[PDB]
């Protein structure tokens, strides 16, 4: 028998597709965890997802002033901010640190990059492996990194060369990284 | 919803217990600043961000909408509070361990709902104070939350940490352990 | 350069 | 804090011609921008919100545009109704910020004023001060530039200037200046003049005369 | 649409303090989120914004000029915000405005404003005084009089020439808050030149503060 709490939420949200050629706002209202009413501007007006939105759909589509305020968002809001992550969030560059230790197992650890987009590959004297390969998810730091690890089943002969090769778009070419037993 | 880049502009969240809320603006999963309600102060979490100016009565005339929306909201569902979720914890750390090398402990807590939380950290099974940080509330589409603290560290043979967090969806509080191995 | 905010509007009685 | 810069202060117009005025922002305050309009004795009306957006009533003769640090305020066919004073108004951060103002009156005939000036009465010299008042009387334009002189030295600070509204006929104004002695200072010097500056006067006019 | 209906004129001693309030009635659901701000205007000047506040949630706002010396509050409810200003000196004689906005869409209502007029002067008679015509006071064939109301306190006084019968070339000037604390106007009327000694001209001054009416005759 816990506090009871109940929770209000609204979200303006963007949806960016190929720089600003495709911009869309979504500005949700949600009570606790249901979404209950949006504007979606690709619809132009007010729609009540559940019930308990009907009112405000009903309220909100009456009020010209609002309606034309949510039709301007797309620009006034997406597209504008967009121009200021042009210069900053969009121009983040950290290049990955990329290591390897055993644990038989191969671990390369691909840390600290940003942005999301990246390719790690294992090779085993320069063959490409692709059987007993296993990848975490993506993982978000929350200070705008990222790290992800890739492990390699491996049993090694003498002479093996195991590479980590890494791509990303920091980088001006892949960043290898050599393992011998 | 298909995109190359979804931001969010922001999120508004205001809730019964306190009654508390937060004001933030996300881009890709991240957050780029929230806006203290009791100091009214944007706080960037980016630095290359902190050339901007976002006006804080923004964030606090919003909230105080939300707060009659959430009026309206506990009127109109005569009273349906909010489900408490159990949260899911993991802990890992930043870059790969090497001992007598600064590393950063990172605990993601996911799956929040209601957004009320405690996450705290204890090395040797006594609390740590200092070293620690966190985000706020970071949104999530299905309308709970997660929040990722953090705990700076020189890795040790003989300290292990773990971070606890407690929360209404919990019995009891939830320890989840990192060795330094 | 600021970044804009989008606004909610009041629920009806 | 961000300055709003309105100009100009005064304009004169005529009933159907385009005017437009003009608001300046002391940083970009993208379209957060209010346009206002107030008659004397009266609260501020808004006409316009959000740099371009017309206020439900307001008539459609009023528009307004612009972004970023320079707005404008155009009324396409000014009506009778219209003189007035306008008000922009920054909506983009705290603390708001109102411009100057720009008060909007009738065009007519430049007409040069009647200039009079009345030395206290006995009266009141009696009660221990002395009020010299100087007349101007049915002028246009509203420009004019009054100095009080006691013995050829120019007097600061001891005298307040009234107005009339607009006449709407001949789109003419009165003005008085009243000069604050003591009786003693007054009855220590002889010449007392005001010198009136005009738009439609050659040369400064200089009404005066010699107590006693 | 909501109303805002502000409280009445104020006189008040430099020195002393002011609350002004303002309460709303009649409003959509926008009146309980809307955002209440406080705006002045000295006399001839410009509209000046001094500070506002959300009735439903929060602190007040405050501009630098006003900052440490108003206090802006508000009583969800009684649907009353309020505005106190202290240390009042001459400067502060203003009207004061109540105001309010709906997600800054500009502030699309107003009450009808609060006259503060701060001086250390009580209930005062008006000294009526003529504005003798002469030599210096004429112009071709017309010839320019009138009378000087001084001293008086509060506002207003009414004007009236020849009792009422006389209303054309009559300028009545906006009455002047001197810095004694006390107000004071002109009124004037052009003549004919030829009509100065033969038409009598009486100034009729009425102050109903005091209880005082005055009928003065002017002549050269
Ligand atoms: C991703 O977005 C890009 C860019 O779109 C633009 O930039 C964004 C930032 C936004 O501003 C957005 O709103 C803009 O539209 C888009 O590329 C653009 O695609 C269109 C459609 O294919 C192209 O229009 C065509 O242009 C040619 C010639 O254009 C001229 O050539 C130069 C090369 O230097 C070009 O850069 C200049 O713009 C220049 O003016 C026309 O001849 C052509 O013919 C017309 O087609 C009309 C219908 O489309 C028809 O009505 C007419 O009668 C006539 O037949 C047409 O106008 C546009 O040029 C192009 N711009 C750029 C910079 O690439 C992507 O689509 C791409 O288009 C091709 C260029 C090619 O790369 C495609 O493979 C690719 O799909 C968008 N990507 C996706 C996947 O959709
Ligand atoms: C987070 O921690 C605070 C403080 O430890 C908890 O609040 C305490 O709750 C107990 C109930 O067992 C009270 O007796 C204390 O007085 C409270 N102290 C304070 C400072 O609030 C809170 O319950 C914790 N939150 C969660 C979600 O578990
Ligand atoms: C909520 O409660 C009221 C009063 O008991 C009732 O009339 C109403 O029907 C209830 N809601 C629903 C969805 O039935
Ligand atoms: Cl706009
Ligand atoms: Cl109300
Ligand atoms: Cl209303």
């Amino acid at each position: 028998d816990s506090p009871e709490d109940f929770v209000y939420q609204f979200k303006g949200m963007c949806y960016f597709t190929n720089g600003t050629e495709r911009v869309r706002l979504v500005s949700r209202s949600i009570y606790n965890r249901e979404e209950i009413v949006r504007f979606d501007s690709d619809v132009g007006e007010f729609r009540a997802v559940t019930l308990l939105g009907l009112p405000a759909a009903e309220y909100w589509n009456s009020q010209k002033d609002i309606l034309e305020r949510k039709r301007a968002a797309v620009d006034r809001v997406c597209r504008h901010n967009y121009q200021l992550e042009l210069r900053t969030t969009l121009q983040r560059r950290v290049e990955p640190t990329v290591t390897i230790s055993p644990s038989n197992l191969l671990v390369c650890s691909v840390t600290d990059f940003y942005p999301a987009q990246i390719k790690v590959r294992w090779f085993r004297n320069d063959q490409e492996e692709t059987a007993g390969v296993v990848s975490t998810p993506l993982i978000r730091n929350g200070d705008w990194t990222f790290q992800i690890l890739v492990m390699l089943e491996m049993t090694p002969q003498r002479g093996d060369v195991y590479t980590c090769h890494v791509e990303h778009p920091s980088l001006q070419s892949p960043i290898t990284v050599e393992w011998r037993a | 919803i298909v995109a190359d880049h979804v931001a969010s502009y922001g999120v508004n969240l205001y809730q019964s217990y306190g009654p508390s809320g937060q004001y933030t603006h996300e881009f890709d999963g991240d957050e780029q600043f929230y806006v203290d309600l009791g100091r009214k102060e944007t706080v960037w979490c980016l630095p290359v961000l902190r050339q901007f100016r976002f006006d804080p009565q923004f964030a606090l005339t919003n909230i105080a909408v939300l707060k009659h929306n959430l009026n309206s909201l506990i009127k109109r569902s005569n009273s349906t509070a909010a489900t408490n979720e159990v949260p899911e914890v993991t802990v890992f750390s930043k870059s790969p361990v090497t001992l007598g090398q600064p590393n950063i402990l990172i605990c993601l807590v996911d799956n929040i709902f209601p957004p009320v939380v405690n996450i705290t950290w204890l090395s040797n099974g006594h609390s740590v104070t200092e070293g620690v940080s966190e985000t706020s509330f970071l949104s999530k589409s299905d309308h709970s939350f997660f929040k990722i603290s953090y705990l700076t560290l020189l890795p040790s043979a003989e300290e292990s940490y773990d971070c606890k967090v407690e929360h209404w969806g919990l019995d009891k509080p939830l320890l989840k352990h990192w060795e330094p191995e | 350069a600021a970044p804009q905010p989008e606004l909610p509007y009041p629920q009806p009685g | 804090d961000i300055q709003m810069t309105q100009s100009p202060s005064s304009v004169s117009t005529s009933v159907g011609d385009r005017v437009t005025i003009t608001c300046r922002a002391s940083q970009d305050i993208s379209n957060w921008l209010a346009w206002y309009q107030q008659k004397p004795g009266k609260a501020p009306k808004l006409l316009i919100y959000d740099s371009s957006t017309l206020q439900s009533g307001v008539p459609s003769r009023f528009s307004g545009s612009g972004s970023g640090t320079d707005f404008t305020l155009t009324i396409s066919t000014l009506q009778p109704e219209d003189f007035a004073t306008y008000y922009c108004q920054q909506f983009n951060s705290y603390p708001l910020t109102f411009g100057g103002g720009t008060k909007v009156d009738i065009k007519r005939t430049v007409a040069a004023p009647s200039v009079f000036i009345f030395p206290p009465s006995d009266e009141q010299l009696k009660s221990g001060t002395a009020s010299v008042v100087c007349l101007l009387n049915n002028f246009y334009p509203r420009e004019a530039k009054v100095q009080w002189k006691v013995d050829n030295a120019l007097q600061s600070g001891n005298s307040q200037e009234s107005v009339t509204e607009q006449d709407s006929k001949d789109s003419t104004y009165s003005l008085s200046s009243t000069l604050t002695l003591s009786k003693a200072d007054y009855e220590k010097h002889k010449v007392y003049a005001c010198e009136v500056t005009h738009q439609g006067l050659s040369s400064p006019v200089t009404k005066s005369f010699n107590r006693g | 649409q909501v109303q805002l209906v502000q409280s009445g004129a104020e006189v008040k001693k430099p020195g002393s303090s002011v609350k002004v309030s303002c309460k709303a009635s009649g409003g959509t659901v926008r009146s309980r989120v809307h955002a209440i701000s406080w705006v002045r205007q000295a006399p001839g000047q410009g509209l000046e914004w001094m500070g506002g506040i959300i009735p439903i949630f929060g602190t007040a706002n405050y501009a630098q000029k006003f900052q440490g010396r108003v206090t802006i509050t508000a009583d969800e409810s009684t649907s009353t915000a309020y505005m106190e200003l202290s240390s009042l000196r001459s400067e502060d004689t203003a009207v004061y405005y109540c105001a309010r906005d709906v997600q800054r869409m500009g502030m699309d209502v107003w009450g009808q404003g609060t006259t503060v007029t701060v001086s250390s002067a009580s209930t005062k008679g008006p000294s009526v005084f003529p504005l003798a015509p002469s030599s210096k006071s004429t112009s071709g064939g017309t010839a320019a009089l009138g009378c000087l109301v001084k001293d008086y306190f509060p506002e207003p006084v009414t004007v009236s020439w020849n009792s009422g019968a006389l209303t054309s070339g009559v300028h009545t000037f906006p009455a002047v808050l001197q810095s004694s604390g006390l107000y004071s106007l002109s009124s004037v009327v052009t003549v004919p030149s030829s009509s100065l000694g033969t038409q009598t001209y009486i100034c009729n001054v009425n102050h109903k503060p005091s209880n005082t009416k005055v009928d003065k005759k002017v002549e050269p």
